């Protein structure tokens, strides 16, 4: 009746493997989705006026001055995506809505500290969890 | 210390009631209270049951088997005259004998068309160990009847209440019991249904039967009435069509609880125990 | 605003009464017997062979002389006493004095059994129920030894007859539940035990009663209890270690 | 032939007998005194019964903590059952999943399994097949799967469980589970073993060979509910030890031909152990390779 | 609004501070091992571990000699820090000290810890210990590694 | 600002009995494999804790009577010794401390 | 109340006067005293009218008690168990007489509120209400804006 | 005063008969005059009721607060009293039936205020009483489901009639 977490048991020599095999997991399965084209694509209908394309999942990392030609000092925001990728596609019948949503999800985190319904989601996905 | 005496000893009484809330006394036979004469009970049993009663018949009527055994364990301790009491075994038997013949006149001259295990149901229910007991419970039996064991058991009870019949078989005949019958037991069973007095199983396969001894064509279940079919508190009225001819009409929750229900409203309507039947006749003989 | 509790009370000596006070205590019974009586090893065979006690029995009150003077003193106080009664007499005592048991008749277990001997009684079944009957007498009892007091050791004299019974006896106690803790109410066992009685020859009111038992390390190994029990072994603190 | 569903009903029968008749030769009470050995609690004595006292018994006088962990015993170097009444006084001591050298309660556990994993093979096929148990064998722990060779009937030759049968078996496991149904030990003689088992072929081979290896001849017989099966060793005290339980898949050994040898293979981990569920997912995949005793 | 905030607000003020975390860490030095309440031994934790990296520059540094004599209220342990401690962790590069938390004081019932530097002469504590590699849930995971590290050199 | 009602029992139960006032149920204690005492998973055992401060007060006082006085801190290691012990091979050009006791179990010679 | 007290339905004793009719009334316990005016109305109703009460009721066994008390009191039990214990300190012969009567002609029931003031067990004759009562039946039993085939 | 709890521990029931089943052991203990707030108090007793008296001593040990080590020594004391005269064999085999806490006698001190005015401070004492049944702690009581709410309210639908008519 006393709650656990997943290197409690673990020992000194299997904390370290287990550490790297997580790891190594994780990084197959980020680098067997720079394919998208050669997996079966969805049709790529062209652009067309009123529609909308989703969007991206961004980290601010800080600030940086930005000059122009013309001589003014614009601030931007440095914003990294990084780890983005679409989870699953809900048609605008299932939607109950005018628009179909999609989801997205970025910064790949940690496996153990996620519940078991939001893993088992990544599991049939083949991605690492998404914060 | 306020003087007086009115408000102490009032008090008190109010004390001892609530001591006889917190720890309840355990109930005792009312010959062991006072004022309490057997001589005189029983004498009022027969004038409050308007009944000429035989005094020696019916003192041996609610004598039990376990009372005379534990009567003569007392005196074996003392070492104390002999006994010559006699039990209720054999006026138990001539009352449940004649009660259930005549319970059988009674159902079979005023439904006909009861079958006969329908008619042994309606006698082993009045005669019942739950429906004898509430009645001898109201009628001083239990007070009167001498048992080893307090409160009597309905056991016991039941065979003490048909002894009181036999005595009152040979005391007044059968024309005058036949009547004692009539208001005491045929009473029990007026707000009472056919099935709730008769438990069966499958009412479906016993009304096919029925038809069959009179040449009916199987009835046909079909569906009169619906309402919310797919909602959680359904209503359905099943009809059951002999030749395309409606004999009954069954609500229920579901079908199959419908047509059930629609089965036992059929047998009532062939038995003729429908609640439209005219109530028993209780006036005086002709 | 000042009041405070009654506490005041403080722990004095319940050992001896207030000093320089002409009354003093009276006593019924002595605290133990004069002389230890220790039976003769392998008495458990001699039980079977009856011919072979009923002469060790006579023998030893006639071998023995001061069991035989001591008989002497009694009956200067009571000239009406018998030794071939009191074995027969002991144990309508003894049947009696169990009986009080089971229906918590203290007031007459006093007179039955003496002060020394009250408390082992009753102090353990305080809380109990006990049902504790006689079934059946295997050997009639006999006058194993009588030893008295010193004369006027404290104003009053003590005679102590020591008497041997050997019966079934069936015992069953029930805790302050009714759950059966010890022994079976249907099945007695043999009891081997040896009573020792007493009474004030001094007092005129004084009668015999029971005082003790005497249990020999040679005796059998009583009935075990129905429930296990846990020994636990001396509590450490931490800057103490363990030692066997 | 005796139907499956009646063919528990005599072993209880049978087992019942034994297990009243051994109470009767015991003599009606009888007093050992048990020591305990152990880092905790050192000197205590247990004055407990013959034949009635178990060391679960011992366990619940000194804390409810003990009961909890002690999935073994460990009684004079031998392991002994937490139910397993005990014979004679002597030194007793309580072994955990979490100690320095778990060797022996890691070896218990997963005998345990793999006669939990028996169990439920007899329900799920339909009474028309005849589902025979073999043996289980003694797989290392470090083998990563428990396994318990059942042979089929041969009109199931090439019939293949797929994902969904498998997770029937998961399911009626953790049913077994939520029963709580505690692990009653009988030791009992080789030609009393065999009038249990004498119905079924591959379990008397079995009981042979436990009789020629004991001069005592004696054949330790566990049982779970109703269903009864031959196991060497003692086991965990109750089905509810174990917290995650499933089958990974179900292997055929060879030669085929003369006979039809299926390897169901699993993997569980108890609630003192409980695992996460990206390292549980991790055993899933090992326990389904094939592994074989050494 | 405290965002960024690594150091506590202890004592009677900043300067109060400072002499509260000095008498901690001066009693460390020369007990090696102290008792204290937890928050002030994890804020005192910080200068133990660079203390060593003063003692490590050596005695002769004017700069290291002027922290050691600040930090240091008793003169005596001064020639301790530069000849027992920092000669003891000349090999190790930090993590000096290790804190671990104690079962809380009976008089304010203030959540404790111990503080002591690795390697004393003192008895060791009761250290919390991981479950051994012999465990159920090890063995399979060691298993589970065994066949990977087959499977790789295959 | 006074209460313009008494707030009554009922209202009162409400707020002292809220789960939230109630005290909340521990699940991190387990027992101490050393000594079979309760600990916290994040907490040294209070026994295990208390032997080790026990037989440190012991070692302390012995370092006092051998310094005699403040300020004359050793620019030595130190070592314990107990009853039956000699120095090491390692234990050379240190401070010695011996004990009139036997070695504990769980304090182990390094 | 109402709400402060239990309340019962109108029911009798084993359908009394069904058939026949059954006296509930079973007992009587009188206790007067010799001396003490308390008992002046009980002492005159026991010297001439228990005895014609007796004979009008054969079937109420009638006990007279002769104690000193300070408060006469009369008792009465019926068949379905229930005890009315009712005091006639200092009342006067009429009273008293007509005290006696109404607890003859009581069932024993308790003196509560009745929720109804009739109960028949066969409430229906014609068949009792249900909503598909006076709905006519379509064609086929068709639902509303429901094609078929 | 009242001292009934315990009067409560010397009341002896009739042997049992063979048919009847074993009857669980009670034990009643108490201590008096505990210089504590019944008030808060009371969060310690409601926190081991219907716990283990292993379980209760476990939380008892670990919990800040003064009252959870004088509860934890009248559970000791009463454990093995349980054993020790109540024929109890497993001394863990206990769970906590019955725990309150009463007020006790509280003296009335004067707490000067300001403007020479006072208020009256009582310096609380409180009881602390604990109830021991030998067995398992009963299960907690599951949570109401669907089901049981679902079947509750068809089952109000079908017990309702016709009112204010024949
Ligand atoms: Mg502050
Ligand atoms: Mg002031
Ligand atoms: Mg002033
Ligand atoms: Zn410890």
């Amino acid at each position: 009746k006393s709650g656990t977490w997943w290197d409690e048991h673990l020992s000194e020599e299997n904390v370290p493997f287990i550490k790297q095999l997580v790891s190594d997991e994780d990084k197959a399965q980020l680098a067997s989705k720079l394919c998208p084209l050669k997996d079966e694509p969805w049709p790529i209908h062209p652009w067309e006026p009123g529609s909308f394309r989703v969007g991206l999942i961004a980290l601010k990392l800080g600030m940086m001055p930005l000059w122009t030609k013309d001589g003014q000092k614009h601030v931007v925001t440095l914003l990294q995506v990084q780890d983005c990728h679409v989870l699953k596609y809900t048609s605008k019948e299932n939607c109950n809505g005018k628009m179909a949503t999609l989801s997205v999800g970025g910064k790949t985190v940690s496996r153990f500290r996620k519940a078991t319904s939001i893993l088992e989601f990544y599991r049939e996905l083949g991605l690492p969890p998404k914060q | 210390v306020k003087k007086g005496f009115r408000a102490a000893f009032r008090f008190q009484k109010e004390l001892e009631r609530q001591r006889l809330l917190r720890c309840p006394p355990p109930p005792v036979r009312r010959s062991e209270k006072p004022n309490w004469d057997y001589h005189a009970e029983i004498q009022a049993f027969g004038h409050r049951l308007q009944e000429n009663f035989s005094l020696d018949l019916l003192k041996t009527a609610f004598v039990n088997s376990c009372y005379i055994k534990s009567e003569e364990a007392k005196r074996q301790q003392l070492g104390i005259v002999l006994l010559n009491l006699k039990s209720n075994q054999e006026l138990s038997e001539q009352g449940t004998s004649f009660s259930q013949t005549c319970l059988t006149q009674f159902l079979e001259d005023e439904y006909p068309d009861m079958p006969t295990e329908g008619i042994k149901n309606l006698v082993d229910f009045l005669t019942g160990e739950e429906v004898v007991c509430h009645v001898a419970r109201n009628l001083a039996v239990e007070q009167l009847t001498l048992s080893e064991e307090f409160p009597v058991p309905p056991a016991v009870l039941q065979q003490t209440f048909f002894a009181v019949i036999g005595a009152l078989l040979q005391s007044s005949g059968p024309e005058r019991t036949a009547l004692f019958i009539r208001d005491f037991l045929i009473t029990q069973m007026t707000g009472k249904e056919l099935f709730e007095m008769w438990k069966i199983i499958n009412p479906m396969g016993l009304l096919v039967e029925e038809l069959k001894k009179r040449n009916v064509s199987a009835p046909e279940s079909r569906l009169t009435r619906q309402s919310g079919g797919t909602t959680a508190l359904p209503l359905y009225f099943v009809g059951l069509y002999c030749d395309k001819k409606l004999i009954a009409e069954g609500p229920g929750e579901t079908v199959l609880v419908a047509e059930e229900e629609a089965a036992r409203v059929a047998l009532r309507k062939l038995y003729g125990f429908t609640e439209n039947r005219r109530p028993w006749n209780y006036s005086k003989p002709k | 605003t000042e009041k405070e509790f009654m506490q005041h009370a403080r722990k004095a000596g319940l050992v001896i009464p207030p000093e320089k006070s002409d009354r003093s205590i009276h006593l019924a019974c002595t605290a133990g017997i004069f002389d230890a009586y220790v039976p003769p090893e392998g008495d458990a065979r001699i039980s079977s062979l009856s011919k072979e006690g009923l002469i060790e029995r006579t023998e030893r009150m006639k071998k023995t002389m001061a069991s035989q003077v001591s008989i002497r003193r009694i009956k200067d106080y009571d000239a009406n006493f018998k030794i071939k009664d009191f074995p027969e007499k002991a144990k309508d005592i003894f049947i009696e004095a169990h009986l009080c048991l089971n229906n918590s008749d203290h007031d007459r277990l006093h007179t039955l059994v003496t002060e020394h001997c009250f408390p082992d009684m009753t102090w353990d079944i305080k809380y109990k129920t006990v049902r504790w009957s006689f079934v059946e007498s295997l050997e009639p009892s006999h006058v194993v030894q009588v030893r008295c007091s010193s004369m006027m050791n404290q104003g009053n004299v003590y005679g102590q007859i020591t008497v041997r019974m050997h019966t079934r006896q069936t015992l069953a106690i029930y805790d302050r539940f009714g759950r059966l803790m010890y022994g079976q109410e249907d099945v007695p066992k043999d009891v081997l035990e040896y009573v020792v009685f007493e009474k004030q020859l001094t007092n005129p009111y004084g009668s015999w009663r029971m005082h003790t038992k005497i249990v020999p390390p040679w005796a059998p190994p009583k009935q075990p209890i129905l429930k296990t029990v846990m020994i636990p072994g001396p509590q450490l603190k931490p800057e103490e270690e363990y030692e066997e | 032939q005796l139907s499956p569903t009646e063919l528990t009903e005599m072993r209880n029968d049978l087992f019942n007998k034994e297990k009243a008749r051994q109470l009767s030769l015991t003599p009606r009470t009888e007093k050992i005194e048990v020591k305990h050995v152990g880092k905790t609690d050192p000197g205590t004595v247990f004055v407990m019964n013959k034949n009635i006292s178990t060391p679960y018994s011992c366990a619940m006088h000194l804390s409810e903590w003990y009961c909890r962990k002690s999935i073994l015993a460990l009684v004079d170097g031998q392991p002994w059952d937490m139910y397993k009444p005990l014979t004679k006084s002597c030194e007793i001591k309580f072994l955990t999943f979490k100690d320095c050298d778990p060797g022996e309660v890691n070896k218990a556990y997963w005998r345990s399994c793999a006669m939990m994993m028996g169990c439920v093979i007899e329900r799920a096929f339909k009474d028309e097949y005849m589902v025979n148990l073999v043996r289980a064998p003694e797989v290392p722990v470090i083998s990563g799967a428990f396994c318990y060779d059942v042979v089929l009937d041969s009109k199931l030759d090439e019939w293949m469980p797929t994902k969904e049968n498998l997770r029937s078996f998961t399911k009626d496991a953790h049913a077994l589970i939520y029963k709580d149904l505690p692990f009653e030990t009988l030791e009992v003689e080789a030609k009393v073993a065999l009038e249990i088992f004498q119905h079924s072929k591959y379990k008397v081979d079995f009981i042979e060979e436990k009789a020629s290896q004991n001069p005592e001849r004696i054949v330790k017989l566990h049982r779970i509910g109703d269903f009864i099966d031959v196991s060497e060793g003692p086991l965990i005290p109750r089905t509810s030890i174990c917290f995650q339980y499933e089958v990974s898949a179900v292997h055929n050994l060879q030669p085929t031909q003369p006979s039809l040898i299926r390897r169901f293979q699993g993997v569980s981990l108890p609630v003192h152990l409980r695992a996460h569920f990206t390292i549980w997912d991790k055993l899933l995949e090992r326990s389904r390779k094939m592994v074989t005793e050494d | 609004i405290s965002h960024g905030r690594v150091f506590r607000r202890m004592g009677l003020g900043p300067e109060s501070r400072i002499h509260l975390l000095r008498n901690l860490l001066t009693g460390l030095v020369r007990h090696e091992r102290i008792e204290a309440p937890w928050a002030r031994v994890d804020e005192m934790r910080g200068y133990a571990e660079k203390l060593i990296d003063y003692g490590k520059l050596g005695d002769t540094n004017e700069r290291a000699m002027r922290m050691a004599d600040f930090w240091l209220t008793e003169k005596d342990l001064i020639p301790k820090l530069f000849q027992v401690l920092a000669p003891r962790y000349k090999d190790q590069t930090g993590g000096y000290t290790r804190m671990l938390q104690i079962p809380n004081r009976s008089l304010d019932r203030a959540k404790m810890a111990v503080i002591e530097y690795k390697g004393n002469c003192l008895p060791p504590l009761p250290l919390p210990r991981r479950d051994s590699h012999l465990t159920l849930l090890n063995q399979l995971l060691q298993g589970l590694r065994q066949d990977l590290r087959q499977s790789q050199e295959a | 600002a006074a209460p313009k009602n008494r707030r009554t029992i009922e209202v009162n139960r409400c707020r002292r009995r809220n789960p939230q006032k109630l005290i909340k149920v521990k699940n991190n204690i387990d027992v101490c494999p050393e000594c079979g005492h309760l600990k916290q998973k994040h907490v040294l055992c209070a026994y295990c804790y208390e032997k080790v401060c026990k037989e440190t007060a012991e070692i302390r006082r012995q370092i006092g009577k051998q310094e005699g006085g403040p300020f004359k801190a050793p620019t030595i290691e130190t070592v314990v010794l107990y009853t039956g012990e000699t120095p090491s091979e390692q234990d050379q050009g240190k401070r010695i401390i011996e004990r009139d006791r036997k070695r504990p179990s769980w304090f182990t010679q390094n | 109340t109402a709400r402060g007290t239990p309340s019962r339905f109108l029911a009798s004793v084993l359908h009394n006067g069904l058939g026949r009719y059954v006296q509930q009334l079973q007992r009587l316990s009188f206790s007067v005293s010799r001396d003490g005016a308390s008992s002046r109305g009980a002492r005159e109703f026991v010297e001439r009218e228990v005895i014609d009460f007796a004979r009008r009721n054969p079937g109420v066994v009638i006990y007279v008690n002769s104690r000193p008390c300070c408060v006469p009191r009369v008792v009465a039990e019926y068949l379905n168990g229930a005890v009315r214990e009712e005091s006639i300190h200092c009342k006067s012969v009429e009273e008293i007489s007509t005290l006696v009567q109404k607890l003859a002609d009581q069932s024993g029931l308790d003196v509560i509120r009745i929720r109804k003031p009739f109960h028949t067990d066969n409430p229906s004759i014609q068949g009792q209400w249900h909503p598909f009562t006076n709905k006519p039946t379509t064609f086929r039993g068709l639902r509303p804006r429901e094609v078929q085939d | 005063i009242s001292r009934k709890w315990e009067k409560k521990n010397k009341i002896v029931y009739p042997p049992q008969l063979p048919g009847e089943p074993r009857r669980p052991a009670e034990i009643y203990h108490c201590r008096r005059q505990i210089k504590y707030s019944k008030d808060k108090m009371w969060y310690l007793a409601k926190l081991i009721r219907g716990m283990s008296i292993d379980q209760a001593l476990a939380q008892l040990e670990f919990n800040d607060k003064k009252g959870a080590k004088i509860i934890k020594e009248v559970l000791l004391e009463a454990q093995d009293m349980a054993v020790r005269d109540h024929n109890v064999e497993f001394r863990s085999n206990l769970y906590i039936a019955e725990s309150t806490s009463g007020r006790g006698q509280c003296l009335k001190r004067i707490r000067y205020h300001g403007r020479g005015r006072f208020g009256i401070m009582e310096k609380v004492y409180c009881h602390y009483f604990v109830k021991l049944v030998e067995g398992p702690p009963p299960p907690p009581e599951p949570p109401k489901t669907a089901v049981a709410h679902a079947k509750e309210y068809i089952q109000q639908l079908r017990s309702r009639t016709i009112v204010h008519t024949l």
